[PDB]
């Protein structure tokens, strides 16, 4: 897995977290906890209540993802 | 049966995993690790019966879900 | 005095009753568990209570994060 | 730290997510997992109220313990 | 540890404890542990501003709560 | 590079703070731990659902609760 991941380094991947959130994001590196280093990330937005993906994005650029919250990362279709 | 030992003997099933707000994941089993971060081939995503998503590799983190059980 | 990791370890092999933080419980017979208290348990059978509907899986990987209790025994 | 004070009190107890519950004070870890003897969750808060009984108590979802 | 200094920096006083958007504590913090565990006098909860409850004495898991902040 | 050394390039910059609730919070790193619990100053929090803003001149971030952390945000 820390192995696995390494594969998708410099590449963009998708992830969710705990609480529904949903980022993408080119990884530029991360730990063996799955803290991430992700550049040029854009959050998903989600329909408030119905919890749906609205399509629309939001900036954050360069992040440090927390593992703690992290469950889900995944590449591209393709 | 550890955590480990369980989970290792469900690789290459269909699996369920359940998040702790009810969306589940359910693929094959492929990897794992002693932080029970699991690696999973095509993965589908439901939102109570719902299919909402299908990814192909999905790196799952086994500490953060509800449960993991075989299908 | 009473330690909580030596009790659950005198409880492989009987049935625990587990309540979540949502409104999920699990009951079950322990198989085994980490040092983190994620269980694996057999024969195990899930109550939502919201709904009320039921299910059931031979075997589990029940993680224990999103624990609150276990009860030696069962439900309820 | 210092629940020793505590041992064979009736304490309370509130969780992540909500959950309520009282009971006896029979042990604890450094990580805050306790056992509790009759125990009693306030269901939910409608006067509502079950018993558990004997009860391991995990502590990454433990938010606050109080006497009474 | 700069938490630990934070902390330190404000026992005795009175302390602001978030658990979430919904739920706070507010008290006299008096004593403290590594685990991040919190021993307050005189706590007091609050639901969306409501005073729902008085404990006295209490400990609270540092760890599983959303911040720490000195009050006011 | 290691997303905890990424953290400490920030000590003493803005960092905005994401958490998995629809809480947020910006204001200027003083420092953390290995559990990467955060100190903050100067600090100004949004509540994303209702919409209100609320200030705090010094605060303890518990790590667990975090999603993300964008340094000079
Ligand atoms: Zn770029
Ligand atoms: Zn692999
Ligand atoms: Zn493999
Ligand atoms: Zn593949
Ligand atoms: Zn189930
Ligand atoms: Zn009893
Ligand atoms: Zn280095
Ligand atoms: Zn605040």
């Amino acid at each position: 897995s820390i192995l696995d991941l390494s594969r998708y380094q410099d590449q963009r991947i998708q992830a969710t977290f705990t609480g529904g959130r949903q980022i993408t994001g080119i990884l530029k590196g991360f730990d063996q906890l799955m803290n991430l280093v992700l550049d040029d990330v854009e959050e998903q937005l989600r329909n408030p209540e119905d919890g749906k993906l609205t399509g629309a994005i939001r900036k954050l650029g360069l992040v440090v993802v927390r593992g703690t919250t992290l469950v889900l990362i995944a590449p591209m279709d393709g | 049966s550890s955590p480990n030992e369980f989970l290792n003997k469900v690789i290459g099933k269909k699996v369920l995993i359940r998040l702790s707000s009810g969306v589940d994941y359910k693929g094959i089993l492929s990897c794992l690790d002693g932080y029970m971060n699991l690696a999973l081939e095509r993965t589908e995503e439901y939102v109570n019966g719902k299919k909402t998503n299908v990814y192909g590799d999905a790196f799952i983190r086994g500490n953060n879900v509800l449960y993991v059980s075989a299908l | 005095t009473i330690l909580p990791l030596e009790l659950i370890d005198k409880c492989i092999g009987s049935n625990l009753w587990v309540i979540m933080k949502s409104e999920r419980e699990f009951a079950g017979t322990l198989v085994g568990f980490d040092d983190y208290v994620n269980i694996v348990l057999k024969d195990v059978t899930e109550y939502d209570t919201v709904t009320g509907v039921t299910e059931k899986h031979s075997e589990m990987l029940l993680n224990g994060n999103g624990m609150c209790m276990l009860i030696p025994g069962g439900k309820p």
